[PDB]
C-alpha cells in the first residue's frame, strides 16, 4: 500500500482514507487533510453553494495555490500560467486531467474534466494527519474526529469544525439540503433502481467485493438519483468512484465503460482510457525510456498514433519545430 | 451501583445545610489550600476529613510530595535552584535567603539583559554607560562602558569597544585583543584569563567580565552591591521593573528613550524610534524568507536543548535571533547566528546542563591551526562542549576566583604531568614553568607587585621575575 | 520621552508626580493600585505588569486575600471555538466572607446571580454595589478597595487600593511591585513554566493540565494570516500615535494576533482587541478617536448618539430621584443622548417631564399624588417631593 | 568585497593561469538569491570550485580559516574512546590512495 486516497465526487459527496462516506454540502472553505500537531501543509477546498469550485495548498505561512475546475491557477491573488513548478509543488496536466504533486512533502492531488478532487498521500502520516478526509488509520469508525477531539455520530456537524475563514468571506455553519425528492418519488424509483444496482449484478464488477464492498456506494447512489430529472447517467458518478477505489487496493477493472453507457468528459480529441501511462510520448519530446517506471493512472489520452501537441492531439507526421 | 472502597466512606447531602461541600470540593493535594465553590455534594464517597485524593489512591498521612516543574518529590527531597537548596515540610518549598551573583549580557548586537531580567532592544552607535557605580550619592569606584560603531543594523559590521574604568585605571578591548592604556594601582586583584572562546577578566572581589572575543559583555557582580549601581543594566536591586529608570531619575517605558539618557557624548546623534513590527527591514514583506529564519532559530527548541527549556525560558533569546540574521547580510561568516545560540547554551551551561549542539553542517568551529606551528602534531587541542575556564597554567598556577563554571571554545587537553602555557602553545612539565618561590611560602609564578607597602621597618621586599630567588633592598625614607 | 520641558514643572503619571529641578526629575515612591486584567482569548495581566497567556480549562483561582480572607475570586474557563487555541472565559465566582459567606455570580452576559438567585440591578446591600456602567456592563464595587467589571463575553478587571499590598495570591500575583516573582506555584517557589503556574491554581483534579502554550494558531488556519497582519497594523499606525510614549504596544499586538487567528468571528475579535489597548491609553490619560464605519464603530440605538467622551452623571432617570448622591465618575465613552434628554427604562431616552421617579424602589409615573395618613408626597419631574 | 577573495594574495599563483571573472559572476549570483542563514554554503562551495580547478593545474592552495568557512574534522576522531588524532581536513591530497 504506502498510500492512501481520499474523492469528493460528484455533487457533495466524500470518500476518506478508510471506506466511510457522506455528504456535505459545504459554504465556505474546509480543510481536506494535513497534519494536527505541525502542519507542514494543508489541502483546502472551497465550496461556493454546495457545489465545489477550488483545491487549494496553503504550504505553511508562505506559499498558496488556487486550482479550480476553471482551472484558471492563481498564486496568491496573481494569475500564473500553467505548468507551474515553485517552491517544489509540480502544478501539471497528466492525462488530459490537472495534477498538483509535493512529493517532497508527500501529496499528490488532482481534479478531473466533471470536477472530483482527490489526494494521494504517503504513508508516513499513518495515525497522525485529521481533516475532512479523516485519519489515515486502519478503522473506517473512528475517523469522525473533530477539531477538538470527539467521536460524532454524526458526519454532517463534523465537517463544520473544519471549517477555515478568511478576511474577504467569513462563512457560517451550512445547512443540510431539504430534499424536494420526498414528494416527487413517483416511477423515478422503479426503472431507475437497476443503474445503482449493475454494480452488484454485473461480471466486470462482480470481483473487486473481496477487496471492497458496494454496500456503501449503492447506498450513496439512491439518494441522489432522485433530484435529476429524466436520465440513467446520474448513476455513473457513484459507479466512477468505485471503479477508482478497487483500482487503488491493488486490483484494477477493465472495460467497465463500454456498456455502462457513461463516458466521464474530456476535451476534444481524447476519450477515457483506463491504465494509460503518465508519461505520455508527446510530440516535442526527447526518445528516452525505462526511467518512467511509475505506476498506472487512469485518464483520457490520444488514439494509437496522433500525438499530442499543445492540449490537443495531432498526427505524429505534422509534429512542428520550435524556436 | 458499586459499595465504595474501606478506605473511604460516602457521604449524603443535608437537606437543611446549604454548606454540602462534599463529591464536588474533592480536596486533592493540589486544591486543599485553595478555596472552593460547592452548590450540594452528591452521590458520591469521599476520603475522610483527615487525608486526600493522589492519583487513584487515598494517600493516608499529609505527607503527599511538592510539585515542582510537573514533577514529583518527597517531603525531604530538596531541589537546586540557582545558588539555594530548598526542601518541602509543611507542603511547601522551604528555601535558603542566599542571593545569587547576577549577569548583564549583550545578546547580538543590540540587545540587553539587566540583571534582574529584563530583555530590550536599543540599537546605538554613540557610546554608552553600561554599569557604573557613580549613582547619585555614592563614592563612584568603577565606569565600565560600551560603544559600538556601525551597529543600529546589525550586520558583519558593528565591532564593540569597552572601556573600564577602575581604580583609577583604563585598560580597553578591541578587535580581539585587550589593551592597556593606564594600569591601575592594586595590581594584585587584576587577572585575565584567556581559556577558550572567551576573555575572562577580575577586576575585584566582587566584579568580572566575559567577552566571546566578538560581541558579548557579560559582567558579573556580587552580593556586595545590591542597589549601588546604574546603568544600561540598571540597579541590581531584585525588582525587575525599575530597570528603566533614566539617567534624569524617572522610570521610562519605551527602552529607545532611556539608552539615550546614557551616552558619554551629548552632541552625538540619538537613535531613531524605529516604527514597531514583527519584521526587521530584510525580512519586511519577504515572507518567504522570514520561515525559513524562523525554522532555523527553532533550534533553541530542539532535541538536544529539551533540558534547558524546562530551566530557562528561550523566547527571549529566540526573538533576537530573528531580529538579527534577518537585518544581518550573512555572506561569509554565519556568526550573526551561530553567536545567538552560544550565549543560550552558555546560560544553560551555568545552570549545570552542558550540551553539544554544534555539527559540521552548523556552526562547525574547528580547532586545528594551535596544532600547527610544530612540525610534529601532537593533537591537543581541541573543541570542547564546555570545559572549565578556571584552570591551572605557568602564567597563572594558583586556583583564581572563577565566575564562570565551565565555557565553550579550543581546549588543550594532554596527559598529566604537564601544564599548559601559552606563549609556548603546548602543554609542557612543571619544572618548566617560570615559577617562582622566594623564602618559601606558596605563591603566584612571580607577579610583577611591590608587596608589603605598610610597615616600612618591616620592608622586606622580595620581586621575582621569573625564576630568581631573589630579594631587593628598600630604599629608606630619611 | 524626547520632550524637552523648562524647570520647575510638575508632570503627573497616573501614579504620583515629578517636579524638574536641576535636570533631575524628584520622585515619589507612593504606592498605586494595580489591575489584573482577563481579556480576548486568555490573555492575563498580573498586578505587576506582567503579561502572559495560559489556555487552560477549569476553574482557575484569580485572585485572593492571603493574609486575612477578605475575598477570593475564581475564573472559569472554557474553549469557546473549533480550534483548540482558543479558550475563553465565560463566568466569574467572587465570594465575600463579610457579608453572609455569600457567592457572587457574574454570567455570560451582563447578568448577576446572588446565592443562585438572579437579581435586578442596582443592589445597594451595606458594602459591595453592583450596577451597570453604560447599561451594557455590570460593576461591582465592594467597599472602597475593591472594583470589577463585565465577564460577558470575557473582559474582567479589578482594582485593588494599596492596602493590598503585597498580601493577595493567584494567578494575578503578589501585587508588590515585582514583576518577576509572579509565576509563584503555591508551594511557595516561582516556576519558569506558565504551563505549570496556572495548572497549580486550579481547583478540580478531574481537570486536564495542558502540556503546551502555543504561540502560533495562525498555522491551523492558514487563511488569517493575511488577515491579521494589515489588521492590527493600525495599532502601530499612527492613528494610535498619542499613547506609544505611554503604554508599550507590542503585546497588545501580540495579543491580537492570537485572538483574530482562534476565534470564530475575526471581526469583533480584531475590534475587542484594538479597545484593550485604547482601554489603557485612556487609563493613563490619552484618549484616542479610532472608530470608523470600517474600523467598528458601534451602533448605538435610534434614541441615543455615538459619544467619545461624556459625563455618566446626568444620564439615567434615578439620577434626578437621588440627586443629592455624588458621581465622583471619569469622562467615559459609550452611547449617550443629548443634554435635553434622560435616559429611560425601556432603552428609549425621554425629557425630564415624563422621567419617572423611583422612591423606595418603587417606579412611580410622572404624576402620582400619593399619600398615607400622615405624610404627603409627589412626583413631579424625575423627583419624589415629599412633606409631612 | 566577499567575494574578491576569488582575487587575493593567496590566488595571485592561480589567477595568471585560470580567469576568475567566470568564477566571481557565479559567486555574486549564487549569495545574493540565497538566503544563508546558518549555512555559509552558497558562498563557500563557489569558491572551493575556483581552489579546485587551481590544483587541476598543480596550484595546490590553503584559503580556508576558522573565521571562513571552517571545515572542521573532529568528529571522525571520536567514536574510539581513546582520542588517536588521525583524521585531518588537508588542503589537496590525494584521491587515490590504496
Ligand atoms: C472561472 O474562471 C473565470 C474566467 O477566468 C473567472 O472569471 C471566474 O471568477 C472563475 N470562477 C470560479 C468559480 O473560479
Ligand atoms: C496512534 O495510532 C494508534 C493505532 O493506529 C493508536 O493505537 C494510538 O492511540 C495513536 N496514538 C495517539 C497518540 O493518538
Ligand atoms: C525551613 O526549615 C528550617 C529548619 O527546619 C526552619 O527553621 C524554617 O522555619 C523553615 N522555613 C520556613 C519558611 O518555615
Ligand atoms: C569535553 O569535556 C568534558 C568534561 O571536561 C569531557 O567529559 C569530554 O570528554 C570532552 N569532550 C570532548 C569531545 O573532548
Ligand atoms: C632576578 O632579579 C635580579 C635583580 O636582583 C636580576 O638581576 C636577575 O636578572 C633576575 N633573574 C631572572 C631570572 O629574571
Ligand atoms: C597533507 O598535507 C601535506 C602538507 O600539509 C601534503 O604534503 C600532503 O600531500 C597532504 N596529504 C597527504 C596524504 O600527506
Ligand atoms: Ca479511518
Ligand atoms: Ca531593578
Ligand atoms: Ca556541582
Ligand atoms: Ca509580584
Ligand atoms: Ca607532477
Amino acid at each position: 500500500s504506502s498510500t492512501a486516497r481520499c474523492s469528493l465526487f460528484g455533487s457533495d459527496f466524500v470518500n476518506t482514507f478508510d471506506g466511510s462516506m457522506y455528504s456535505f454540502a459545504g459554504y465556505c472553505s474546509y480543510l481536506l487533510a494535513g497534519g494536527c500537531q505541525k502542519r507542514s501543509f494543508s489541502i483546502i477546498g472551497d465550496f461556493q453553494n454546495g457545489k465545489r469550485v477550488s483545491l487549494s495548498v496553503y504550504l505553511g505561512e508562505f506559499f498558496d495555490i488556487h486550482l479550480f475546475v476553471n482551472g484558471t491557477v492563481t498564486q496568491g491573488d496573481q494569475r500564473v500560467s500553467m505548468p507551474y513548478a515553485s517552491k517544489g509543488l509540480y502544478l501539471e496536466t497528466e492525462a488530459g486531467y490537472y495534477k498538483l504533486s509535493g512529493e517532497a512533502y508527500g501529496f499528490v492531488a488532482r481534479i478531473d474534466g466533471s470536477g472530483n478532487f482527490q489526494v494521494l498521500l504517503s504513508d508516513r502520516y499513518f495515525n497522525k494527519t485529521c481533516g475532512l478526509c479523516g485519519n489515515f488509520n486502519i478503522f473506517a469508525e473512528d475517523d469522525f474526529m473533530t477539531q477538538e477531539g470527539t467521536l460524532t455520530s454524526d458526519p454532517y456537524d463534523f465537517a463544520n469544525s473544519w471549517a477555515l475563514s478568511s478576511g474577504e468571506q467569513w462563512c457560517e455553519r451550512a445547512s443540510p439540503p431539504s430534499s424536494s425528492c420526498n414528494i416527487s418519488s413517483g416511477e423515478m424509483q422503479k426503472g431507475l433502481w437497476e443503474q445503482c444496482q449493475l454494480l452488484k449484478s454485473t461480471s466486470v464488477f462482480a470481483r473487486c467485493h473481496p477487496l471492497v464492498d458496494p454496500e456503501p456506494f449503492v447506498a450513496l447512489c439512491e439518494k441522489t438519483l432522485c433530484e435529476c430529472a429524466g436520465g440513467l447517467e446520474c448513476a455513473c458518478p457513484a459507479l466512477l468512484e468505485y471503479a477508482r477505489t478497487c483500482a487503488q487496493e491493488g486490483m484494477v477493472l477493465y472495460g467497465w465503460t463500454d456498456h455502462s453507457a457513461c463516458s466521464p468528459v474530456c476535451p476534444a480529441g481524447m476519450e477515457y482510457r483506463q491504465c494509460v501511462s503518465p508519461c505520455a510520448r508527446t510530440c516535442q519530446s526527447l526518445h528516452i525510456n525505462e526511467m518512467c517506471q511509475e505506476r498506472c493512472v487512469d485518464g483520457c489520452s490520444c488514439p494509437e498514433g496522433q500525438l499530442l501537441d499543445e492540449g490537443l492531439c495531432v498526427e505524429s507526421t505534422e509534429c512542428p519545430c520550435v524556436h | 451501583s458499586l459499595s465504595c472502597r474501606p478506605p473511604m466512606v460516602k457521604l449524603v447531602c443535608p437537606a437543611d445545610n446549604l454548606r454540602a461541600e462534599g463529591l464536588e470540593c474533592t480536596k486533592t493535594c493540589q486544591n486543599y489550600d485553595l478555596e472552593c465553590m460547592s452548590m450540594g455534594c452528591v452521590s458520591g464517597c469521599l476520603c475522610p476529613p483527615g487525608m486526600v485524593r493522589h492519583e487513584n489512591r487515598c494517600v493516608a498521612l499529609e505527607r503527599c510530595p511538592c510539585f515542582h516543574q510537573g514533577k514529583e518529590y518527597a517531603p525531604g527531597e530538596t531541589v537546586k535552584i540557582g545558588c539555594n537548596t530548598c526542601v518541602c515540610q509543611d507542603r511547601k518549598w522551604n528555601c535558603t535567603d542566599h542571593v545569587c551573583d547576577a549577569t548583564c549580557s549583550t545578546i547580538g548586537m543590540a540587545h540587553y539583559l539587566t540583571f534582574d531580567g529584563l530583555k530590550y532592544l536599543f540599537p546605538g552607535e554613540c557610546q554608552y554607560v553600561l554599569v557604573q557605580d557613580y549613582c547619585g550619592s555614592n563614592p563612584g569606584t568603577f565606569r565600565i562602558l560600551v560603544g559600538n560603531k556601525g551597529c543600529s543594523h546589525p550586520s558583519v559590521k558593528c565591532k564593540k569597544r569597552v572601556t573600564i574604568l577602575v581604580e583609577g585605571g583604563e585598560i580597553e578591548l578591541f578587535d580581539g585583543e585587550v589593551n592597556v592604556k593606564r594600569p591601575m594601582k592594586d595590581e594584585t586583584h587584576f587577572e585575565v584569563v584567556e581559556s577558550g572562546r572567551y576573555i575572562i577578566l577580575l577586576l575585584g572581589k566582587a566584579l568580572s567580565v566575559v567577552w566571546d572575543r566578538h560581541l558579548s559583555i557579560s559582567v558579573v557582580l556580587k552580593q556586595t552591591y545590591q542597589e549601588k549601581v546604574c546603568g544600561l543594566c540598571g540597579n541590581f536591586d531584585g525588582i525587575q521593573n525599575n530597570d528603566l529608570t533614566s539617567s534624569n531619575l524617572q522610570v521610562e517605558e519605551d527602552p529607545v528613550d532611556f539608552g539615550n539618557s546614557w551616552k558619554v557624548s551629548s552632541q552625538c546623534a540619538d537613535t531613531r524610534k524605529v516604527p514597531l513590527d514583527s519584521s526587521p527591514a530584510t525580512c519586511h514583506n519577504n515572507i518567504m524568507k522570514q520561515t525559513m529564519v524562523d525554522s532555523s532559530c527553532r533550534i533553541l527548541t530542539s532535541d538536544v536543548f529539551q533540558d534547558c527549556n524546562k530551566l530557562v525560558d528561550p523566547e527571549p533569546y529566540l526573538d533576537v535571533c530573528i531580529y538579527d540574521t534577518c537585518s544581518c547580510e550573512s555572506i561569509g561568516d554565519c556568526a550573526c547566528f551561530c553567536d545567538t545560540i552560544a550565549a543560550y547554551a552558555h546560560v544553560c551551561a551555568q545552570h549545570g546542563k552542558v550540551v553539544t549542539w554544534r555539527t559540521a553542517t552548523l556552526c562547525p568551529q574547528s580547532c586545528e591551526e594551535r596544532n600547527l606551528r610544530e612540525n610534529g602534531y601532537e593533537c591537543e587541542w581541541r573543541y570542547n562542549s564546555c570545559a572549565p575556564a578556571c584552570q591551572v597554567t605557568c602564567q597563572h598556577p594558583e586556583p583564581l576566583a572563577c565566575p564562570v563554571q565551565c565555557v565553550e571554545g579550543c581546549h588543550a587537553h594532554c596527559p598529566p604531568g604537564k601544564i599548559l602555557d601559552e606563549l609556548l602553545q603546548t602543554c609542557v612539565d612543571p619544572e618548566d614553568c617560570p615559577v617562582c618561590e622566594v623564602a618559601g611560602r606558596r605563591f603566584a609564578s612571580g607577579k610583577k607587585v611591590t608587596l608589603n607597602p605598610s610597615d616600612p621597618e618591616h620592608c622586606q621586599i622580595c620581586h621575582c621575575d621569573v625564576v630568581n630567588l631573589t630579594c631587593e633592598a628598600c630604599q629608606e625614607p630619611g | 520621552s524626547g520632550k524637552r520641558y523648562p524647570p520647575g514643572t510638575s508632570l503627573s503619571r497616573d501614579c504620583n508626580t515629578c517636579i524638574c529641578r536641576n535636570s533631575q526629575w524628584i520622585c515619589s515612591n507612593e504606592e498605586c493600585p494595580g489591575e489584573c486584567l482577563v481579556t480576548g482569548q486568555s490573555h492575563f495581566k498580573s498586578f505587576d505588569n506582567r503579561y502572559f497567556t495560559f489556555s487552560g480549562i477549569c476553574q482557575y483561582l484569580l485572585a485572593r486575600d492571603c493574609q486575612d480572607h477578605s475575598f477570593s475570586i475564581v475564573i472559569e474557563t472554557v474553549q469557546c471555538a473549533d480550534d483548540r487555541d482558543a479558550v475563553c472565559t465565560r463566568s466569574v465566582t467572587v465570594r465575600l466572607p463579610g457579608l453572609h459567606n455569600s457567592l457572587v455570580k457574574l454570567k455570560h452576559g451582563a447578568g448577576v446571580a446572588m446565592d443562585g438567585q438572579d437579581v435586578q440591578l442596582p443592589l445597594l446591600k451595606g458594602d459591595l454595589r453592583i450596577q451597570h456602567t453604560v447599561t451594557a456592563s455590570v460593576r461591582l464595587s465592594y467597599g472602597e478597595d475593591l472594583q470589577m467589571d463585565w465577564d460577558g463575553r470575557g473582559r474582567l478587571l479589578v482594582k485593588l487600593s494599596p492596602v493590598y499590598a503585597g498580601k493577595t495570591c493567584g494567578l494575578c500575583g503578589n501585587y508588590n511591585g515585582n514583576q518577576g516573582d509572579d509565576f509563584l506555584t503555591p508551594s511557595g517557589l516561582a516556576e519558569p513554566r506558565v504551563e505549570d503556574f496556572g495548572n497549580a491554581w486550579k481547583l478540580h483534579g478531574d481537570c486536564q493540565d495542558l502540556q503546551k502554550q502555543h504561540s502560533d494558531p495562525c498555522a491551523l488556519n492558514p487563511r488569517m494570516t493575511r488577515f491579521s497582519e494589515e489588521a492590527c497594523a493600525v495599532l502601530t499606525s499612527p492613528t494610535f500615535e498619542a499613547c506609544h510614549r505611554a503604554v508599550s504596544p507590542l503585546p497588545y499586538l501580540r495579543n491580537c494576533r492570537y485572538d483574530v487567528c482562534s476565534c470564530s468571528d475575526g471581526r469583533e475579535c480584531l475590534c475587542g482587541a484594538l479597545a484593550s489597548y485604547a482601554a489603557a491609553c485612556a487609563g493613563r490619560g490619552v484618549r484616542v478617536a479610532w472608530r470608523e464605519p470600517g474600523r467598528c464603530e458601534l451602533n448605538c440605538p435610534k434614541g441615543q448618539v455615538y459619544l467619545q467622551c461624556g459625563t455618566p452623571c446626568n444620564l439615567t432617570c434615578r439620577s434626578l430621584s437621588y440627586p443629592d448622591e455624588e458621581c465622583n465618575e471619569a469622562c467615559l465613552e459609550g452611547c449617550f443622548c443629548p443634554p435635553g434628554l434622560y435616559m429611560d427604562e425601556r432603552g428609549d431616552c425621554v425629557p425630564k417631564a415624563q422621567c419617572p421617579c423611583y422612591y423606595d424602589g418603587e417606579i412611580f409615573q410622572p404624576e402620582d399624588i400619593f399619600s398615607d395618613h400622615h405624610t404627603m408626597c409627589y412626583c413631579e419631574d424625575g423627583f419624589m417631593h415629599c412633606t409631612m
